């Protein structure tokens, strides 16, 4: 399942509210993962699910979405949410990674 | 004491003999004979689906 | 021309129309007989549509029928009329039945509200009586249900025959009262007080109260403006009584 | 005298029985039998019968035709069964929509055949339970407690208020619990079931199919290499493989009992009771409070968060718990049970 | 925590086996899943091995060059890679979690060159 992350680069300012889409070629059913990658080098898990928070994760974060559109959101952008973000899906083998969007603070 | 008169649907044709056979057909149409309308030279009698 | 029309009223026996294309002076006209127990036919008919009741260009009305089956898509069987140069759709309709219970509390009337007495204040006794009606469907069609909704107003008659009723209503203070309300497919309960402004002499005779109504079926919208109709054999008077309490011997 | 059984004949006929159990058969014509005590076999035949059961536990047995049947089966659990009309012969009576019969217990009909604009229907009062035929069918059930059965075909079986008992069988089949504590077999075939607000009850096989299940409100229960059940990812492997095509889709179900085989069960944020019966299990409960039975076998608990108690019984089971969680209890059982303190 | 081997130097054609150790719950509760990341590229799975029976399923495009194995006793995780290429130049992630990678190690860097 191709999956496709549009926007590729996006900026905001400290306390804005950020939306990253990510889109799939077919029905999903709920089965997208979120994850963070640091510009140090680590990779983080944000939401398990389409909705389930992680439990290291501060409550800023949200997602949700159903069918083939998903979406997570940054309620109040803080300095430190300066990473790539990838959506990944456990629907077909293989399992599949999106293409990524950058986030810079204006 | 229950059929419906203040609502009742109308066909109407100008071709001869129209209604003057009637039947109904497989719970959504009416077929309606024309019996002396000429449909063309040496033919007589026509036959109508209505809806 | 007569074809089977099949059960039209909801009583499981089969029903017949029957044409007269050359009555009104050829403008026509169909007749309905319904089917009865013992494989007859019964000897009167129970409807007439008549063509000049419906166009004054139609005539031969009734020279053609076909029935049995249902084109309207609500699960109700459907007849056909065929006139010189028109073909007429009829439909049938939904068949209503209604059924009303009145209950009295307390049951009787009691000794102190009518016993003649000086030191207190005539008018002021009390009661309460419980009307409930009820509206049932006799057909069995595909309409969803909630759809059904019909109007209906009725009468209550305390002491109905008598010049001078022993009770009379709290609210109207008379022995008639009118009320008209929407009903559906579910029964619904009122309740109101009946007061009494003096002492009855003549306590061999219960109170007596008369229920009768009269019932108008809204249109249904999705289904071309159908209106159900009350059943023609439908019970329209119901009656309860309300005894008074006995003192036959020693207050026993 | 001592006979138990009578088939009428094929005129008109008014059979009785007795307080034992009977056999009534009418034929042709039209009969009104009665079935008294005991549990009867009522069968009409062909005709306008009328049918009485009374007391006891009675059977209907229908037949393809399109002339009506009243039936009234009286006091104690009742059913009717449909599954006549569609036979490898020639059928009489039409089905031009293709839904075979259709059930509606609340309103007191059975809509026994359709043609495009004629529609048949039979009378049934007092009937709690339904048996469909062979192609698809529309089961619904009423305030009392009924068992529905869909045999084959793509069926559709609402069971209405109580605790009703639905079955799907072989083909795609939509179950729905409604209202009460119910109970849900789907059978072959892909088949989705939710069961409502109440404590509902589902159970698998464990074959190579795909099915989507519900719990609503209440507390749920699912019940089944062995399997690899993940709550909070939604996805239960049947075979045991991740991303396999023999998988389930679940979303709102507490409680998982595994199978006799060696099972991975982890549960979601949520309370879980997880029970992994025979065979070595693994078992994580995730964050929250939640109890844990790894019955027979050598299992592995994990319990990760929360203030949880577990249980090992039988067997040299294995415990992982973290020093500095408070509120926990652990009972290894039978065996010789380790305690792990570095995870 | 996963703890992965230091940073290595290879030469074409030749094969490099991958390090990525763990603890006990990690070995017996999940999965270990490798993921790859190429320089000014994303994120591709290669596939994962179950500790407890060794069991492994493969991304069809690294069937050839990929061979997944595993130690339970030391709880160490290991990758073979094979007849390595210029396109084979990446950070190679290991991951633990049965539908969802719940901890991710620090990374790998591979460079094929002469
Ligand atoms: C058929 O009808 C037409 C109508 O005008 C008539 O002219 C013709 O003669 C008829 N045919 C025969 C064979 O009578
Ligand atoms: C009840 O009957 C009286 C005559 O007996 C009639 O005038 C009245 O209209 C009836 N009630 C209704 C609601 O029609
Ligand atoms: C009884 O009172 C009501 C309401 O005041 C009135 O509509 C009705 O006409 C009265 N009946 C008689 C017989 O006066
Ligand atoms: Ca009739
Ligand atoms: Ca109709
Ligand atoms: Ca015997
Ligand atoms: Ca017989
Ligand atoms: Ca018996
Ligand atoms: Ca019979
Ligand atoms: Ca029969
Ligand atoms: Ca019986
Ligand atoms: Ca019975
Ligand atoms: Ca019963
Ligand atoms: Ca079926
Ligand atoms: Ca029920
Ligand atoms: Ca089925
Ligand atoms: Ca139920
Ligand atoms: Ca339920
Ligand atoms: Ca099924
Ligand atoms: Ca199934
Ligand atoms: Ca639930
Ligand atoms: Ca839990
Ligand atoms: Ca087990
Ligand atoms: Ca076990
Ligand atoms: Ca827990
Ligand atoms: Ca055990
Ligand atoms: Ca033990």
């Amino acid at each position: 399942i191709q999956m496709m992350q549009s926007t590729s680069s996006l900026s905001a300012s400290l306390g804005d509210r950020v939306t990253i889409s990510c889109s799939a070629s077919q029905g999903i059913t709920n089965y997208l993962n979120w994850y963070q990658q640091k510009p140090d080098g680590t990779v983080k898990l944000l939401i398990y699910y389409t909705s389930s928070l992680h439990s290291g994760v501060p409550s800023r974060f949200s997602g949700s979405g159903s069918g083939t559109d998903y979406s997570l959101t940054i309620s109040n952008l803080e300095p430190e949410d300066i990473a790539t973000y990838y959506c990944q899906q456990y629907s077909n083998l293989p399992w599949t990674f999106g293409g990524g969007t950058k986030l810079e603070i204006k | 004491f229950n059929l419906d008169t203040e609502n009742a649907m109308t066909f109407q044709e100008n071709a001869r003999g129209f209604g003057q056979s009637v039947v109904q057909l497989q719970g959504s149409r009416v077929v309606v004979g024309a019996p002396q309308e000429i449909v063309a030279a040496n033919q007589r009698g026509s036959l109508y689906q209505c809806d | 021309a007569l074809t089977v029309l099949g059960d039209v009223n909801g009583d499981k026996l089969t029903d017949v129309a029957i044409g007269a294309p050359g009555e009104e002076d050829n403008r026509g006209a169909v007749y309905l007989f319904h089917g009865t127990s013992g494989s007859g036919i019964s000897p009167s008919h129970s409807q007439r549509i008549a063509g000049s009741k419906l166009s004054p260009r139609l005539q031969y009305f009734g020279q053609s029928l076909s029935g049995g089956q249902d084109l309207t898509m609500d699960g109700l069987v459907d007849l056909t009329v065929g006139a010189q140069g028109h073909v007429l759709l009829l439909r049938s309709q939904p068949v209503l039945r209604v059924k009303a219970i009145m209950e009295f509390n307390p049951r009787e009337v009691a000794r102190n509200v009518f016993e003649c007495n000086d030191q207190v204040v005539k008018g002021k006794e009390a009661g309460e009586v419980r009307v409930c009606l009820h509206v049932q469907k006799s057909t069995r069609d595909r309409l969803r249900e909630g759809q059904i909704q019909s109007v209906v107003t009725y009468d209550l008659a305390l002491d109905s025959g008598r010049p001078h009723s022993r009770a009379v209503f709290n609210e109207t203070k008379n022995s008639t009262r009118r009320q008209t309300q929407v009903l559906g497919l579910t029964q619904t309960c009122e309740t109101l007080k009946l007061q009494l402004p003096n002492c009855i002499e003549d306590p061999v005779s219960p109170i007596v109260l008369r229920l009768n109504f009269s019932l108008v079926g809204t249109p249904l919208s999705a289904f071309g403006n159908l209106r159900p109709v009350l059943a023609e054999d439908a019970q329209r008077l119901f009656t309860a009584l309300f005894p008074f309490e006995k003192n036959c011997g020693n207050d026993n | 005298k001592n006979i138990e059984n009578l088939h009428g004949s094929r005129l008109n006929d008014r059979i009785a029985g007795d307080d034992q159990d009977n056999e009534l058969w009418g034929h042709d014509g039209n009969d009104t039998i009665r079935g008294r005590g005991g549990d009867d076999i009522l069968r009409g035949g062909l005709g306008l019968d009328t049918l009485y059961g009374e007391d006891g536990n009675d059977i209907f047995l229908q037949d393809d035709e399109t002339v009506s049947d009243d039936i009234d089966g009286g006091a104690g659990l009742d059913t009717v069964d449909y599954s006549a009309m569609i036979h490898p012969g020639r059928i009489v009576a039409p089905h031009e929509y293709g839904f075979g019969i259709e059930a509606d217990l609340s309103r007191e009909w059975v809509r026994k055949a359709s043609a495009l604009g004629v529609d048949y229907y039979d009378n049934v009062r007092n009937v709690e339970n339904v048996i469909g035929t062979s192609m698809k069918d529309v089961l619904i059930g009423d305030a009392q407690a009924n068992t529905l059965m869909g045999q084959g075909g793509d069926d559709t079986v609402r069971g209405g208020d109580g605790d009703d008992l639905l079955f799907g069988g072989d083909g795609n089949d939509m179950l729905y619990g409604d209202a009460g504590n119910d109970t849900l077999y789907g059978g072959l075939g892909d088949d989705t079931l939710e069961g409502g607000a109440g404590n509902d009850w589902f159970g698998q096989t464990q074959a190579r199919e795909h099915d989507v299940l519900r719990g609503g409100d209440g507390v749920d229960t699912v019940d089944y290499l062995g399997i690899l059940a993940d709550l909070g990812a939604g996805r239960v492997d049947k075979l045991g493989e991740a991303g396999s095509s023999a998988y389930d889709t679940v979303s709102g179900i507490e409680n998982v009992v595994g199978t006799e085989l060696a099972d991975r069960i982890t549960g979601d944020a949520q309370a879980n009771v997880l029970r992994g019966a025979g065979g070595a299990d693994v078992l994580a409960g995730g964050e929250g409070d939640d109890v844990l039975l790894g019955g027979d076998g050598d299992d592995q608990l994990s319990g990760d968060a929360g203030r949880d108690r577990l249980y090992g019984e039988a067997g040299d089971d294995w415990f992982f718990q973290d020093a500095a969680n408070a509120g926990n209890l652990l009972d290894g059982g039978d065996g010789r049970d380790t305690v792990d303190f570095s995870g | 925590q996963l703890k992965q081997s230091g940073p290595e130097l290879v030469k074409p054609g030749a094969s490099v086996r991958m390090s990525c150790k763990g603890s006990g719950y990690s070995f017996t509760f999940h999965n270990i899943h490798w993921v790859k990341q190429r320089p000014g590229q994303g994120l591709e799975w290669i596939g994962w091995i179950y500790p407890g029976d060794g069991n492994t399923k493969y991304n069809e495009k690294f069937k050839g060059k990929t061979t997944l194995t595993v130690d339970k006793s030391s709880n160490t995780a290991y990758m073979l890679l094979s007849s390595l290429t210029s396109e084979d130049s990446a950070i190679y992630f290991c991951a633990y979690g049965n539908y969802y990678f719940d901890q991710w190690g620090q990374g790998t860097t591979l460079t094929v060159s002469s």
